[PDB]
């Protein structure tokens, strides 16, 4: 998907 | 109070592109904006001078801050290994907005992002401390460096870093 | 971010009936969104192309997306199984609006509905994401195949669909 | 009633 | 969606009141207002044809539905023995309101009231689905034969009910 | 009181 | 203080049954177990005496202390209308438990129900306040006129009560 | 159902 | 509904200081209306004549309903020992608005208080119920007794008191 | 009150199989229990007699019940279209228990499932209310007609059931 | 400080 | 009832 | 995995 | 770390009739106990010497410490005019308890009582802190100055009191 | 209720500063008011008067109240060691509010400190009672003997103090 | 950081 | 009381 | 259920070291085992063959199952990106167990660690599904390529996997 | 620290 | 892994008193042990060596770890100014207990306490991570230094400190 995390990126 | 503005000179594969001023919204955010503040200067020891941005979404955000593993997998704080959401009084209202990247609540380091687009699904899972002042001619040329799935095609350092205001 | 267009054209028998156009809200819900994308291009090698509306009620909505078992038991997302319900900024506030079918909270999959009604009773259980940008008399059109029961009179399928912006 | 659910249909 | 009218013929002792009819709000309770239209024509082989208004506190409301025990204790939904509080979306906002009676949350069968006056300090636990269209007049004249305590001086009887639209 | 209960009518 | 025991003494239609005694449990529902004791001696000015048991469900139990509407809609407490659920320390074990009826948290009055099996569904809903000290037998004649749906045959009367310790 | 309520009696 | 208005005739000491009018917000809170109202009427064999204000604190204010103890300690509700906080609906205003004294939460009796100034620091903790109709300056005359203590110096009494309309 | 236990006569294709007699915990969960059991002996008019298992998984379980859409879609319980789940008193300790299925939590309706492992992964979501007293050799035999995906090989169906005590 | 409660009046 | 409260004593 | 639901089977 | 002790000698009017010592459970409850204490020395100023037993019901408890008001309504503790409830470490186990009385959650005082039967009931509302260690006939002879609504007939009061351990 | 004034003399090494004067809103929140009101007089035996302002933070705020370490870590309330957080209805606007320090919820003493700008990231964590009447120029004199870390260099006094109205 | 605690002043 | 924090030590 | 066991040949660099065989435990956790089970058998078209342990702690756990990105950023779960946690029924209890790596709650894919100790602290965080059944010294060996920042020294492959009883 | 963590692993 | 021993090495103004070990519980709080090891060793370039115990209540405990400020308001981890409680698995159980003092929830740093008795009220609030292996006679020595108020009577010094398992 559009998150921006550190580390697991996810859809 | 007075917010303060700090600035990155961007270059690309080493070539020099420009520079972006930011102001940090110190008025809302103190500690998260004197984190980044700090690491814009230096002063402790560390910071991000020479690190890149690692993932570019066109037409989403520029993520960099990682100046520890430069993959997105660290970075550090002034304040330790993560600190608190301090507030969600902002939002991400549109382009030059720059805010906190994280692995879940409580979990903020150094690594930030500038949003090339209004991003408000984000809004209340990440702390918005910033804006571009001047330079956003720059994050749209940063833009085009990167792709759908977030890989630039040059490295984008910040070449330079520092405080104005 | 710029939002999607798709179309669906519609087929009452094997007779073509018209385009639909859906405007989708990737700036509001940008998995939940581009979920719906992707399974209308057929990108990742299923999709809603051929599938069915499996239950209309005139006045109230068209359901379909169960490309699986096309009785409204089975259908898929990109993700997986079943996704999270993204967020719930968005309301059923009119005719036209595009909105995931559930089976509870975070049962996300590949139905969806078209509201031919304002339906505000389903706020904050179903989560909007998109609304009819042509073609809403085709829609219109559709609803006199159902009954108050769901069931249509004619197979209504989704002859072909993909993105158009 | 007038729900839109996926597998058992209530009232 | 075209929300139903129903009408109840009242009967004092016998003698013909008047008709009163009723919008029920199905754009907003689907659920509820479905249950009192179905009650209304009886459609599912029981109902309130002939049914009384058990207590009738002037000022106050009019709470009738019993049509098992005749007495407040009885009554059933076309769901079952109970179904859930819808919402609460709407008010008690003055006259002629009709809302429904229940033993507690999620306790609804059939048995509702009619607002002779605002009744605020029902809101939120009570579901409000309908309001008096024709016949307020004859709400006015079925109040007379209350008392403080609710019991009627003659029987007001729902002599006959149907849907209209 | 004034309320509209369905069995236990409290004041 | 010492747990009070209360009996109450029987009568089917006018005809003399028996008498049974009952334990309260003042030492584990004191406020609860007053209440009961002073409508059996009914030295506020109301009580038990003369009341019937509505409610017989053989193989469940046999409910009483409607002393205003005789039906099961009400009694009330020596501490006015209902009171509060005091505590759940105790639990339905068996025949001989008595226990508050209510309708719904805290809504105590005057109703009670002597069980005549062990209810553990019950548990944490309805406070257990003293359990049959003798006249087991008594109970279990009462249970004859009892039915299914709980109506009795005979009129089962307390023709007396009042404290013996 | 077997409860024991003041009021409204449930199955 | 149509609010009551009830009165009190008060007397310093000896001579007849004035009668102070209340409009009671029945249409707003029912329930605890109707135990002023009843308690001024005397109608249910106990009530308000008699009793005095216990506590006066000027700039505040005045605080009476202890017909039991007359200290502060007693006093009791048409309904019981004590009563639910009805709902907090109402905001303490201003002068002459009228409110029940607690001890915390749910334990409503007969004690109230007239406010001699705003006192939005209560709000949500007290119900507010009455306003003061016709006779303020009566308990501005009132206020002229108390001291930061609340001490008074004269029995204020409420010689009669009962319904207007 | 005493444990009803009722029978199903299981038929293979049309030719018998074998009878398969359950005790029903009416003990802990009177009110699911007494669903089960009106719904063996067909007393409401609809019932279990006609109706297959539509999906057996070899070492899980056994699910049938569905008598009106016959494919894990339908079913209605004696109380309306779905009842609260009661309590979970009771565990699936191992083969042999009963328990209802649903679609998430207070959705119990007609459909039930006979236990052929233990299965703790369900306990707290699903209501055990009942255990095979005679014929397990019965379910082990229906086992065999199953799938890995719930696929029946045959028409296992409850050809004759009711009560027994 | 400025309470109106039944029996122990806090400050 | 039987409590120990500090100013609103109760049954 | 192993649910036992009615309407919409997961894994 | 010794707990304390400490003693009350008791006199009936003027007569002495004898001493009570306590232990203080200060290593459960340090600041509940240290309160105690630190009132019967009288160190800080103010504390229990010349003080009454103002609520005495036999077979329940004597309640005590109220040294400002002398009723009920008084009394504070050496941290301000109130304190949180320590912890429920300890329970009601029997005659001899001594512990806190207060008005609801963290208003304990000084108020405090010594319990002449097992009282659960006020376990989790009342923090207890210490037990009678010698004296216990003392505290019997008190209970028979009191009565059913905990008027004493005589004066039981603290002649003196202070330390021991 | 009349909002009370209170005056300090500030004195930098024993010279005259000037004075400021507070408004406290005892409107909204009159036990955190009367606290920093009686301290200010000193009626209660302790107070201000003498006491330094040990943490100054140019553009941010003064900190003071510590009469009895003078470092931050003591002082205490009119009401004992600690109270609560009364309320949180005012919020910190602007230069000259006033409000309360503490180390976490409901830890108020006596410190307080002035805030030279607006400090919204405090809201809802300390309690606001008051504002600079007159004196702001006093205020802004004191911010000149402070630094980024709080440290004084001169010794910043209230010489004396006390109410005007 | 910013803030106005008594005894142990954070960043 | 006797509590071990760090900065407001309480009784 | 049955447990199923799956294998694993582990190389080191490129040399066999061994067979480490675990039992899966179905009958706790069966959605984890199943993803564990068709992951080692690679039947989805995807799974565990040729991956490597990226992160090895001696005295801790050996860390692998990231087939995708191989340095603990990825992996896929064969019902999507991720899954939910299951339940926590079991305990890391000592050496030998097999627990799911996660990136905080509900983000299980396909990464797991074999616990060399007892973890304790990650009960109720990690869930537990499998244990080593065969082969518990081959992960000793394993152990022993680690470093306390979890770099191994040689790459430790899972040469071959699959499926045994 | 010890943690098992998939991305941000931490001390 | 295998649970470290450190050592402190006190010193009294100047004299050796005596060394004490500790065992720290790394199999339980490993986050919170290794804080603690750390700074024994001072290997991150700060730690213990030379901070002094600056409050020490004989009978309770002796508290330390303040190397920055030297008084109680100080102190910080190798993981950043405070971090979260890791978990209260171990209770203060008496004795030679080694747990982290705090400001509140989630502000460990450095400084601890060992305990001279059994806390159990801090149980819950406080992480135990440790246990005093030998010496404990030198903890005891140390206590006679303190007094009720916590000042030591003389300076108490870590001289030296390290790891040795």
């Amino acid at each position: 998907x559009l998150l921006v995390t550190a580390g697991l990126v996810l859809a | 109070m007075v917010n303060p503005t700090v600035f990155f000179d961007i270059a690309v594969d080493g070539e020099p592109l420009g520079r972006v001023s930011f102001e940090l919204f110190a008025d809302k955010v103190p500690k998260t904006a004197e984190n980044f503040r700090a690491l814009s200067t230096g002063e402790k020891g560390f910071g991000y001078k020479g690190s890149c941005f690692h993932r570019i979404i066109p037409g989403f955000m520029c993520q960099g801050g990682d100046f520890t593993r430069h993959n997105g997998t660290g970075g550090k704080s002034i304040y330790g290994e993560k600190f608190e959401d301090e507030n969600f009084i902002l939002k991400h209202t549109g382009p030059g907005i720059l805010s906190m990247a994280n692995a879940g609540p409580n979990t903020n380091g150094s690594q930030f992002f500038i949003c090339t687009a209004k991003t408000e699904w984000l809004d209340g899972k990440h702390v918005v401390f910033g804006k571009v002042k001047e330079g956003m001619n720059i994050v749209e040329a940063m833009e085009r460096f990167g792709s759908r799935n977030g890989k630039t095609s040059k490295k984008i350092t910040i070449a330079d870093c520092g405080q104005l205001e």
